[PDB]
């Protein structure tokens, strides 16, 4: 079953899907073919929680039926800078304005 | 293959090709990063949303659901997806 | 031109609302008035009697949005085979991103409210555009 992402780091967000049987690891690889950085200098992350590269994304919480095309579930990434890891840091969106009168 | 779509705020969305060629505006304008000086990461979050729902969703049997919009972005989404034509 | 039949021939048909609409069926009668029928909640089924070679469209019981019946837009009733009656599913188009906005935007502003909006006039236009049952027979005419 697929399952759909936003993988954010900064102000980076990569939109993907993957299977949820597919393993973190298998996502580094992904992000690895986009951002060109290789998966041990990748941290990946659900919410402040560090995954681990063997497990499912399904066994982390990401499933089909909550990690939707519409809504997809966020994947937290953060890069190694040479030597020691940066912390995660994803930059909110901009915010709406305030709804007009008429609404 | 991607292509880069990068909000009025400096947020950069990473899509796949053919689920950003939705929009025939964005055909143009790649025809790979696309500035939207318009369009803040709010709405085009959204957008990228809505285009991988619109891809999955098409030619489907599988039922279909309600593409959700929040009050609070639905006029600056319709002034999007009007000047996207999507 | 879009018009029912006048068959005689009996058809039991299920609409099958699998959409998140209130749905509002409508027969097109023997002069291609369109003529409404009870509509159905969210969810819900009803078996109902029709006849071969009638035509069916539906549509979102409060803004007459477009929904689709066995992913097309028109549902004409069959022969039964071995007494089983017609499915007809009712479903959400992927309506495109403007539609869907103007749906919401429409759903939020009352009508007298449309010019008060911040948009080019073509996207009042556009939001005063209603769907229309009506309008909709003579673009699929
Ligand atoms: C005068 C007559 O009975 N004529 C037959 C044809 C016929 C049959 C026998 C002999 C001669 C002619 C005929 O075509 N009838 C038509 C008829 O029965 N119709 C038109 C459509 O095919 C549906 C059917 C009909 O009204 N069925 C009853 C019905 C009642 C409710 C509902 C619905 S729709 C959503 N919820 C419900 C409960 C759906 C159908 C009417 C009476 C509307 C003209």
């Amino acid at each position: 079953m697929d399952v759909f992402l936003m993988i954010r780091r900064h102000k980076t967000t990569i939109f993907t899907d993957a299977k949820e049987s597919s393993t973190v690891f298998e996502l580094k690889r992904i992000v690895e073919g986009i951002l060109k950085r290789p998966p041990d200098e990748q941290r990946l992350y659900k919410d402040d929680q560090l995954l681990d590269d063997g497990k499912t994304l399904g066994e982390c919480g990401f499933t089909s039926q909550t990690a939707r095309p519409q809504a997809p579930a966020t994947v937290g990434l953060a890069f190694r800078a040479d030597d020691t890891f940066e912390a995660l840091c994803i930059e909110p969106f901009s915010s709406p304005p305030e709804l007009p009168d008429v609404m | 293959m991607y292509v880069k779509l990068i909000s009025s705020d400096g947020h950069e969305f990473i899509v796949k090709r053919e689920h950003a060629l939705t929009s025939g505006t964005i055909k143009a304008m790649l025809s790979n990063e696309v500035n939207f000086r318009e369009i803040p990461s709010h709405v085009l979050s959204k957008v990228c949303m809505y285009f991988t729902y619109k891809v999955r969703y098409t030619n489907s049997s599988t039922e279909i659901p309600e593409f959700p919009i929040a009050p609070e972005i639905a006029l600056e989404l319709l002034m999007a997806a009007n000047f996207l034509d999507c | 031109v879009l018009r029912s039949v006048n068959s005689r021939e009996p058809s039991q048909v299920i609409f099958c609302n699998r959409s998140p609409r209130v749905v509002l069926p409508v027969w097109l009668n023997f002069d291609g008035e369109p003529q409404p029928y009870p509509t159905l909640p969210p969810g819900t089924g009803r078996r109902i009697h029709s006849y071969r070679g009638h035509l069916w469209l539906f549509r979102d019981a409060g803004t007459h949005d477009g929904l689709l019946v066995n992913q097309t837009e028109l549902f004409v009733p069959s022969l039964n085979v071995d007494g089983q009656p017609i499915f007809a599913n009712i479903t959400l188009p992927v309506y495109t991103l403007k539609e869907r906005c103007l749906q919401v935007v429409r759903s939020l502003v009352k009508p007298e409210n449309y010019r008060r909006l911040d948009i080019v006039r073509s996207l009042y236009e556009d939001l005063e555009d209603h769907p229309n049952v009506q309008k909709d027979l003579e673009r699929l005419t």
